[PDB]
């Protein structure tokens, strides 16, 4: 039928910072995995639960693209299992994840020289994220065993940091955009198919 | 005794150029919004300049925009301030202190509220 929209998800001007993670939905449509490895930009383009080079067989019943900004070196927690501050308070697969994760290096669009202010990650948090989990509180974090009462101070933490990219950043810390797509398959019809 | 203890500073022409820094002292950096103040002769502690905790985020007031530059080393756990173009009007004692951060990570200007640990600050004097 008609085309799954990837360009609107791959192409779109901005991203979300990881803390407040976008999803959009696909569904109803075909989707051509072509077009995603031959604009080899992507420097991370791995699967799990089914084969890279096979995407163009599947079907499934809705694929969601969840999309955000984090640091090259952090490209690595975007997986099943994973653990460290965006694995655990951002951005936590399921360990049971089928799906594909692709990541591309956004210097060039994502770092300012003045410093990018928006791009934000939760770097304290009382408990781990659940998987697909969206946190965007700005609660002040009690670090101590004194109450907070709602102000920053000593052991009362604010709980979003800034990346704060800059153009001259090593790569490990550059920006890179992430996009994870989730194939979910219920007992159901399927609504998202590649030409098989 | 929770502490920034500034260093740097001095005597300048118009024109002339600074590094501050200051060391925090029973706690450590990381985590924390560091303002830059100054007492000019018989005013109070104005806010100048502010950073936030990952250093990603910095605001200046309108006197000192494009003539000062605050940063953080956070292994170091110093906070820095470069002041460039300097003018008579800079004059003033120096500290550092924890401010706030705003709802999106960036920094305010005022020292938390609690706050009554300023150092002995540092002298700077621009003058012919
Ligand atoms: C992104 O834009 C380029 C250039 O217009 C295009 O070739 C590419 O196919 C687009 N990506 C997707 C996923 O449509």
């Amino acid at each position: 039928t008609n085309l799954c929209p990837f360009g609107e998800v791959f192409n779109a001007t901005r991203f979300a910072s990881v803390y407040a993670w976008n999803r959009k939905r696909i569904s109803n449509c075909v989707a051509d995995y072509s077009v995603l490895y031959n604009s080899a930009s992507f420097s991370t383009f791995k699967c799990y639960g089914v084969s890279p080079t096979k995407l163009n067989d599947l079907c499934f019943t809705n694929v969601y693209a969840d999309s955000f900004v984090i640091r090259g070196d952090e490209v690595r927690q975007i997986a099943p299992g994973q653990t460290g501050k965006i694995a655990d308070y951002n951005y936590k697969l399921p360990d049971d994840f089928t799906g594909c994760v692709i990541a591309w290096n956004s210097n060039n669009l994502d770092s300012k020289v003045g410093g990018n202010y928006n791009y934000l990650y939760r770097l304290f948090r009382k408990s781990n994220l659940k998987p697909f989990e969206r946190d965007i509180s700005t609660e002040i974090y009690q670090a101590g065993s004194t109450p907070c009462n709602g102000v920053e101070g000593f052991n009362c933490y604010f709980p979003l940091q800034s990346y704060g990219f800059q153009p001259t950043n090593g790569v490990g810390y550059q920006p890179y955009r992430v996009v994870v797509l989730s194939f979910e398959l219920l007992h159901a019809p399927a609504t998202v198919c590649g030409p098989k | 005794q929770v502490q920034l203890v500034e260093s740097g500073g001095g005597l300048v022409q118009p024109g002339g150029t600074l590094r501050l820094s200051c060391a925090a002292s029973g706690f450590t950096l990381d985590y924390y919004a560091i303002g830059w103040f100054r007492q000019a002769p018989g005013k109070e502690r104005e806010g100048v300049s502010c950073i936030s905790g990952s250093g990603g985020i910095t605001n200046y007031t309108d006197s000192v925009k494009g003539r000062f530059t605050i940063s953080r080393d956070n292994a170091k756990n110093t906070v820095y301030l470069q002041m460039n173009s300097l003018k008579p009007e800079d004059t003033a004692v120096y500290y550092c202190a924890p401010v706030s951060h705003t709802v999106v990570a960036g920094c305010a200007f005022e020292a938390w509220t609690d706050f009554g640990s300023w150092g002995q600050g540092t002298q700077v004097t621009v003058s012919s």
